[PDB]
RNA sequence: UACCCAAUCCCGACACGGGGAGGUAGUGACAAUAAAUACUGAUACAGGGCUCUUUCGGGUCUUGUAAUUGGAAUGAGUACAAUUUAAAUCCCUUAACGAGGAACAAUUGGAGG
């Protein structure tokens, strides 16, 4: 028959902002930051990512553009 | 017929020790058809071929694809020793051990293929 | 543990042999309970047998036990699921232990041959197995690069021992609480101080004929402790090396202990209408497949697939190995095992088959799946 | 308890005196003296 | 600086580390070893100090498995790096031996006491595994991947 | 404003009596050390995601979702004991419980819509 103290008084949260489930764990945040910065890297340069598959050569699967010179002009 | 033959003084056993290391690291393909498919898919870094094979034309057909794709190849003189080094419980006549972007086996791979390129 | 020297007190040229065989795939190992014998065959049989006395030259089989792979799912079945690989018998004559590639090592009563304990502590396979002499302490070295010592009086596992770099192929023990175990491709014999849990590493690195035929030490297959202070190791490039515990090097290594192999025929090596001997690879040495000793004696029994079983001895300063000759002066096949027994004058059984113990690497159409029992009476 | 927290903030809002001493009792109703020092530490830090 | 941030992020991603304190810790011990190597290169060849101290340093690094057994010069000891140290960590060794599916799975396993190094179980994922002790990394006997009890969710489900 | 002479040591009619040296425990984000707050699949659906020097322009090709489901792993804590010890505690052993977010409840700062 006692008045339990509840969680809001038990830890003085106050008015701290709402943060993310990713932000509560510093490893999982640095896992998801690396997965999206390795993803941003494929949109700039070209990664190797395996050669021809087991099926063989199915064509250059995403376009061939003829008027594009992508060599470092020495 | 096997002109890049490995000689005795601690090169055959360096080859078979690197073979056993890659077989523990699961980076190794065993047998003639798997070596052929790995070279044709281009993932191969080096290929060991037995020279004690009953008729040698199998480990003679593999060097053509290896020379076309320009990967190093070398003959060790015992298929029983090659199977024992892989851990097969059968005699293996062709072994191709592949490439991965992050390992410590690749230092042994690089020194071994430098010695093989000096052998050729 | 008294030292003996019986290398000259035996007449090896006058050895009497029974080269018999029976319905089996390939017999692998034997233990010597002093009246009995215990064979393991790759069909999945462990056969307890009775040997012979002179005052009829084939053993009479008394019992066997077969691996039952149908009851792998079925519990409370001590016993093997697959074929056993090694067997050892306690010198009491009341325990016989056998380990196989079914990831478990079983041990039971020698008489009725009914399985009483099936230890499942190893993680890959059981390759080597050895008893302490005069005690029921067991040393089983495995294929997951570990060696577990068991206290078999209470049927209990007591301790494990790590440290081997590759898979462990053989282990030997003597009257004290020590071991010597050889692992395969790391070229290492480790001497094991079991109570204090420590080891001593011995790294081989072994070094008118063709020069490319001289092969270095590839593996280190077999081991044999000859007394407390030194042992001997046999390696598959045909090297037989005497090692002392006081020294970090080999004490005396002898090379190609069973000679080179024959070069393979042109009629199989090349498929041509002209066979030309201009190209043929250099033959490799036939390495030691089995190696044994009598404890505290001068006897080094080494068997390869040459068809003969060789016997070596120690020097008078016991710091060298010396040849005494071929013993069968054939026992064809691949010599899987050697077991020694003294009548009071020694009977040695040699276990040979068509292939090696652990894998079907070299199958031989020559040779027979035979236990070959020969004795030297002097 | 809520009566303790109620009096603490009633006192702080009305007028804070000099000396307030926390007195922690019923410590003998414990069985593990590791849980005892854990409870002392957490109650001390919440009171602080 | 963006170069330091991208380098430390590449280390923390490529080897499943928790923060940048582990990276700076490894960079500090690497800089200590490399400073010792530079101080030993200051002296001339065939000085006894350089001879025995450099042989001690090279044998130490080869025994702890960082430096390769092929190259054993003090210039390669200078050419050492933090990727080699984080490769010699235990967590990446569990991932590379394939007991775990990813590096974060490996950190999870080492934290909740499944693998063992040799005889004793290891609770810390930054355990610097030596070359002799690299082979004896396996699941412990009290783990459900090793044996014994079928485990926790298994027990609640099989009840 | 903690507990004891139990070890080592000392004094006495003296084996027992007596010791403010000594040892045991408690606090501690001042530092310093190790590292939890999750791991892994399948299916469904959407067609965009990302980037830049040069910007009403160029570059690259698989990415998502508060979607639907499935597996396992479990140490913090709870805790029978036994042990440790002067008596306790810690440590090492250890039976039994102990994870689905609305929780077993990560924070401190800065910039912006």
């Amino acid at each position: 028959g006692k008045r339990q103290i509840t969680w809001q008084i038990q830890k003085n949260k106050g008015l701290t902002p709402n943060r993310k489930k990713e932000q509560r764990n510093p490893r999982v945040k640095k896992r998801k930051k690396y997965e999206e910065k390795q993803k941003k890297l494929r949109s700039v340069k070209a990664v190797y990512k395996g050669g021809e598959g087991p099926g063989g050569y199915q064509g250059e699967l995403s376009g061939i553009k003829t008027n594009l010179v992508k060599s470092v002009k020495l | 017929a096997a002109w890049p033959k490995a000689e005795d003084p601690a090169l055959v056993q360096e080859l078979l020790d690197c073979v056993q290391q890659a077989s523990h690291y699961r980076q190794l393909k065993k047998g003639a058809n798997e070596t052929t498919k790995s070279v044709n898919r281009g993932t191969s870094e080096l290929v060991i071929l037995a020279a004690d094979t009953q008729p040698l034309s199998i480990v003679l057909h593999i060097p053509l694809i290896c020379e076309e794709k320009n990967v190093p190849y070398v003959y060790v003189p015992s298929k029983v020793a090659l199977g024992r080094a892989c851990g097969v419980s059968r005699a293996v006549i062709a072994v191709s051990l592949t490439s991965n972007e992050a390992s410590d086996l690749n230092s042994k791979i690089r020194a071994l293929r430098d010695k093989v390129e000096r052998l050729a | 543990k008294v030292y003996r020297r019986l290398a000259s007190e035996l007449a090896f040229d006058k050895a009497t042999y029974t080269q018999f065989r029976w319905n089996s795939g390939t017999v692998t190992s034997v233990a010597v309970c002093p009246p009995y014998a215990y064979t393991t065959t790759k069909d999945g049989y462990l056969t307890k047998w009775k040997l012979q006395d002179l005052p009829k030259k084939r053993p009479e089989r008394i019992c066997f036990a077969k691996a039952d792979a149908r009851k792998a799912n079925d519990k409370t079945y001590q016993g093997h699921l697959k074929a056993p690989l090694v067997v050892k018998a306690s010198q009491d004559g009341k325990f016989v232990v056998t380990g196989g590639a079914d990831k478990r090592l079983v041990v039971y009563n020698a008489a009725d041959l009914k399985p009483i304990k099936a230890f499942t502590q190893h993680r890959d396979a059981v390759t080597g197995l050895a008893f302490r002499r005069g005690t029921n302490q067991l040393y089983s070295c495995s294929k997951d690069r570990t060696v577990k010592v068991w206290s078999l009086d209470e049927l209990a596992y007591v301790e494990t021992l790590f440290g081997h770099q590759d898979e462990i192929l053989d282990i030997d023990a003597l009257g004290q609480e020590r071991c010597v175990s050889v692992g395969a491709r790391d070229r290492t014999a480790r001497y094991w101080k079991v109570p204090e849990e420590s080891q001593l590493v011995f790294r081989g690195g072994g070094e008118g004929m063709d020069p490319a035929s001289a092969a270095h030490e590839g593996s280190m297959d077999r081991v044999a402790m000859i007394d407390d202070d030194m042992f001997v190791t046999g390696s598959d490039n045909g090297d037989l090396a005497l090692w002392s515990i006081q020294r970090k090097k080999p004490l005396h290594v002898i090379a190609r202990a069973h000679g080179l192999e024959p070069p393979i025929k042109l009629e199989d090596y090349s498929a041509d209408e002209i066979p030309d001997p201009s190209i043929i690879p250099a033959p490799q040495p036939r390495g030691i497949t089995a190696l044994r000793t009598l404890p505290y004696s001068d006897l080094i029994f080494s068997g390869s697939w040459d068809g003969c079983i060789r016997v070596w001895r120690l020097s008078e300063d016991k710091r060298k190995l010396e040849a005494v000759g071929i013993l069968g002066v054939l026992v064809r096949g691949i010599v899987n095992d050697i077991a020694l027994f003294e009548r009071g004058g020694l009977c040695v059984v040699v276990v040979t088959g068509k292939e090696m113990r652990f894998g079907r690497w070299k199958y031989m159409k020559e040779g027979r799946c035979g236990a070959v029992i020969f004795e030297v009476p002097k | 308890e809520m009566e303790t927290m109620e009096f603490l903030n009633i006192l702080a809002n009305t007028g804070m005196p000099g000396n307030v001493f926390g007195i922690l009792t019923h410590l003998d109703l414990f069985k593990k003296p590791s849980a005892l020092k854990d409870a002392k530490k957490r109650l001390k830090h919440r009171l602080w | 600086e963006a170069a330091r941030l991208d380098s430390e992020l590449k280390l923390v991603g490529e080897y499943g580390l928790r923060n940048k304190r582990e990276v700076w810790r490894v960079l500090l011990t690497l800089s200590k070893i490399r400073r010792a190597a530079r101080i030993l290169l200051t002296l001339d060849e065939k000085d006894p100090k350089r001879l025995f101290e450099g042989n001690a340093l090279i044998r130490r690094l080869v025994r702890i498995g960082v430096l390769d057994e092929s190259r054993m010069k003090l210039d390669y000891v200078l050419a050492l790096k933090a990727e080699d140290f984080l490769e010699r960590r235990l967590q990446t060794l569990v991932y590379k031996l394939g007991l775990a599916k990813s590096i974060h799975h490996a950190r999870v396993l080492i934290r909740q006491r499944h693998i063992r190094v040799g005889k004793q179980i290891v609770n810390v994922p930054s355990f610097m595994v030596r070359l002799d002790s690299q082979k004896h990394i396996d699941f412990a006997l009290t783990s459900p991947f090793g044996g014994g009890r079928p485990g926790r969710v298994r027990r609640k489900k099989a009840k």
